[PDB]
């Protein structure tokens, strides 16, 4: 079934930039929404950004104007351009493939949400 | 296991095997009772079997939401003949019949095995106690929503009542929900999954479009100096695929206008292919002669508008030529699909013209504006326009023809096997498309 490959995590200076990416693979016809969530140490998972097939975008207030989500519908890939990174952005970032429609030529398929394993983003104040 | 299902398939419905391996898998997935299920199969016994058979092995009551009494009646009657303990709940039921049924369902171990019900009642305050008590007493085995597409404004049969069915799903948490329809695009599927609040992962069983025995191609009328000649050659090649039987099988040519139908039948006949026009303009007596003559194989080719009645189908149709692009991909699929029912090789050709595209594009816009005055603005109107664009894309793009049809309906990539013009010679189609581009002035 569906595998999510996340990439682009690491350690940067405050004021720096990263680009997270997440490719979904499998017998994928479509994905309703691709999204980035983050969980800082001992804190609740929150929505960072999400984009429908359609291109309707949705950002957490704390990242509006700093972060840009974009999607390649044909490659089932989502991107998060992170600029002007701050210490408070330090967290494990997860991708969500919401409303993933998979199907075989036999006509058997599934509609499910899938999550990646998570990628560490660390922003140093220095 | 498999054992329990197979016995009760013969023992009650009297069938040796499931019609298809897909119908079997669906039925089994509903039986396990671990997943919400979505069945998209063309109308027939197969579909209904996917919830009816499991309803009996369940050891509890299956509630089936259906949009109107007519459809409920067909089914209760058919289930009754199989000596199945089935009942209906609706306003048309007598006050006393009603009080009796409600009493039966309040009873520990009721006789009702399958209850058919309308969307208004299923959601009405008056019925919630009954639903709750059935849930409490773990007597609810399945909630089935038939005609699931009705929940979608992007579908053809939108019913506001179906918007209440979402809230019900959570209340019936314990029980799996089965949603069935004959007709759903990817967009209608999404509306069903969301509006009925199906629990993920949803198991999907969707009968694919693909037919290995149909060769699809598009020809650009703009690049052809002898159109009537090109069609004659196409007709004769498709017929006489059995050289010793001579000319074997029949064909259909579809046209938008009545003038086009009359004219094309004459141009084919004058070149030695016997064809008769069939359209709404002819009297009923004429229509019956033309149809009889075609069905009886006296006249091998019929040139028709969308008007062509499907009273009975024909297995030996060897070709379906569209002289004009259809209104919609569903129209084209259904019309082209009247070919090759016997399993033997058949040809589906679309004669495309940017002039035809522009004209049909425009006519759809006008018939939509006419309905917008009568019945008001709807999301369904935009589905009508997207339905044409899938066919325009089919003609004007490089790629497998069977794939483009699969994409529109929400099927996986089909096993084309040099079964369209693109898959048999990509460069040919590229060259033809390149040429159409030079002609664009
Ligand atoms: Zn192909």
């Amino acid at each position: 079934q569906v595998q999510l490959q996340e990439n682009g995590g690491g350690c940067v200076q405050a004021g720096g930039s990263l680009r997270l990416s997440c490719a979904a693979s499998g017998s994928i016809f479509s994905i309703n929404r691709m999204g980035w969530y983050r969980q800082a140490p001992g804190k609740q998972r929150e929505l960072v950004a999400a984009i429908t097939s359609g291109g309707s975008t949705n950002y957490a207030y704390s990242v509006k104007g700093r972060f840009t989500i974009s999607r390649d519908n044909a490659k089932n890939t989502v991107y998060l351009q992170m600029n002007s990174l701050k210490p408070e952005d330090t967290a494990i970032y997860y991708c969500e493939a919401y409303g993933t429609y998979t199907l075989a030529p036999t006509g058997e398929g599934e509609y499910d949400d899938y999550w990646g394993q998570g990628t560490q983003v660390t922003v140093s104040a220095a | 296991p498999e054992r329990r299902v197979r016995s009760t398939l013969k023992k009650v419905f009297g069938f040796d095997s499931f019609k298809t391996p897909l119908q079997e898998s669906a039925t089994m997935a509903v039986v396990k009772g671990n997943k919400d299920v979505f069945v998209c199969m063309p109308t027939g016994a197969g579909k209904s079997l996917c919830y009816q058979l499991p309803a009996l092995l369940a050891k509890g009551i299956t509630i089936v939401v259906s949009p109107l009494i007519a459809l409920i009646q067909d089914q209760v009657d058919h289930l009754l003949t199989l000596k199945v303990r089935v009942s209906s709940l609706n306003s048309k039921l007598s006050a006393q019949e009603r009080k009796e049924l409600l009493a039966d369902l309040e009873r520990e171990k009721p006789q009702t095995k399958i209850l058919y019900i309308t969307p208004e009642m299923a959601a009405s305050s008056s019925f919630q106690p009954t639903l709750n008590s059935l849930v409490s007493r773990h007597l609810l085995s399945y909630l089935v929503v038939d005609e699931a597409h009705c929940v979608s404004q992007w579908g053809h049969d939108f019913r506001p009542d179906y918007l209440r069915l979402g809230a019900l799903r959570s209340r019936l948490g314990h029980a799996p929900c089965v949603a069935l329809t004959a007709t759903a695009t990817p967009q209608v599927q999404e509306d069903v999954f969301a509006a009925l609040h199906l629990k993920k992962p949803v198991a999907i069983f969707k009968t694919p479009c693909f037919r290995a025995n149909l060769f699809y191609d598009v020809q650009f009328k703009e690049l052809i100096s002898d159109p009537y000649g090109n069609l004659k050659d196409f007709c004769l090649k498709a017929l006489g695929q059995e050289a010793d039987k001579g000319l074997s099988g029949c064909g259909i040519v579809y046209c938008r206008t009545r003038e086009a139908c009359e004219q094309l039948a004459i141009e084919l006949s004058c070149r030695g292919v016997n064809a008769k026009a069939y359209h709404a303009g002819l009297k009923a007596s004429e229509r019956t002669l033309v149809q009889n003559d075609w069905m009886e194989e006296k006249v091998p080719v019929i040139v028709a508008t969308i008007s062509f009645g499907m009273g009975v189908d024909k297995a030996n149709v060897r070709f379906v030529a569209h002289w004009n692009i259809a209104k919609s991909m569903a129209g084209y699929y259904q019309e082209s699909g009247r070919a090759g029912r016997d399993g033997k090789p058949s040809w589906c050709r679309l004669y495309y013209s940017r002039n035809d595209r522009d004209q049909v594009s425009f006519l759809i816009r006008k018939e939509v504006a006419k309905l917008q005055e009568k019945r008001g603005n709807k999301a369904s109107d935009k589905a009508t326009i997207m339905a044409f664009d899938a066919l325009v894309t089919f003609c004007e793009e490089l790629g497998c023809r069977h794939a483009a049809i699969a994409k529109y309906f929400g099927d996986a990539l089909p096993a084309c096997a040099k079964g369209c013009d693109h898959c048999q010679n990509p460069t040919a189609v590229r060259r033809r498309l390149e040429a159409l581009e030079r002609s664009s002035s």
